[PDB]
């Protein structure tokens, strides 16, 4: 296929929870997918296992992919620099897409957010990239563990992840 | 809410024509300027005519207090949760890329961010600047 599929095996203070799983959107975004793909698998030597998600905001997203600093502040793209918005051709057009966090435009690193909501209002600021294909009742557990700041109530986990084929 | 008044700025240009830049015109523009918005403070400098080269010192100030700001309160990563606004930036904070109700909100959130008053002292250094040079 021309898309990829990657997986997170997702863990609540160290206790398996349930695996999502997601379609890479590599034909209109390849830059974007690729990223978080080879983040996914770990074969650039860094990337997504073990790191968490660290801002939970029940009833709009939950966001990860700081595997550098574990708090938000840090995140590397595979680029070895930040990375431009490829493009804002699909939307955030409900629970489940998923999306480049970013600190403005242009500086796409590693963190990332799934939806739990329709979020329109990001369209044009955010890259859609992805988007849940198991594994949406693993997400809705996840928001569980959020607040209304993002603080997260227990650590939430990417015990493993992959590419699925 | 409400726009500065045209009575408070006829007081201001009035201290303008006549006091110089000594050293006076700084607690009369503390004292005009008070719970200003951003949009506020550029309509009272927006009133200056003339004294570009002052004007021009001024300018340089609030953009080198601008990078600065910035450079002290980097951006938070995004998206920015519902029911909130974006960390104000220099230039929001200047009001030259921000707008009204985009000022008011940062001044009235809890607590506070006081656009108003941070630009406030920006300018205050910039005046201060101004002063050292003419008087």
């Amino acid at each position: 296929m021309v898309n990829p599929t990657v997986f997170f095996d997702i863990a609540v203070d160290g206790e398996p929870l349930g695996r999502v799983s997601f379609e890479l959107f590599a034909d209109k975004v390849p830059k974007t997918a690729e990223n978080f793909r080879a983040l996914s698998t770990g074969e650039k030597g860094f990337g997504y296992k073990g790191s968490c998600f660290h801002r939970i905001i029940p009833g709009f997203m939950c966001q990860g992919g700081d595997f550098t600093r574990h708090n938000g502040t840090g995140g590397k793209s595979i680029y070895g620099e930040k990375f431009e918005d490829e493009n804002f051709i699909l939307k955030h057009t409900g629970p489940g897409i998923l999306s480049m966090a970013n600190a403005g435009p242009n500086t796409n690193g590693s963190q990332f957010f799934i939806c739990t909501a329709k979020t329109e209002w990001l369209d044009g600021k955010h890259v859609v990239f992805g988007k849940v294909k198991e594994g949406m009742n693993i997400v809705e557990a996840m928001e569980r563990f959020g607040s209304r700041n993002g603080k997260t109530s227990k650590k939430i986990t990417i015990a493993d992840c992959g590419q699925l084929e | 809410h409400q726009a500065i008044s045209p009575r408070t700025l006829n007081a201001w240009v009035k201290v303008v024509e006549e006091k110089a830049f000594s050293p006076e015109v700084i607690p009369m523009f503390s004292a005009l300027s008070e719970g200003a918005t951003p949009q506020d403070l550029n309509t009272m400098l927006n009133t200056v005519g003339g004294h570009q080269a002052a004007m021009q010192m001024l300018k340089e100030t609030i953009n080198e207090e601008a990078a600065e700001w910035d450079r002290l309160h980097p951006v938070a990563m995004g998206p920015i949760a519902p029911g909130q606004m974006r960390e104000p930036r220099g230039s929001d904070i200047a009001g030259t890329t921000s707008t009204l109700q985009e000022q008011i909100g940062w001044m009235t959130h809890n607590p506070p961010i006081p656009v108003g008053e941070i630009y406030k002292r920006w300018i205050i250094l910039g005046l201060n600047k101004i002063v050292r040079m003419y008087s």
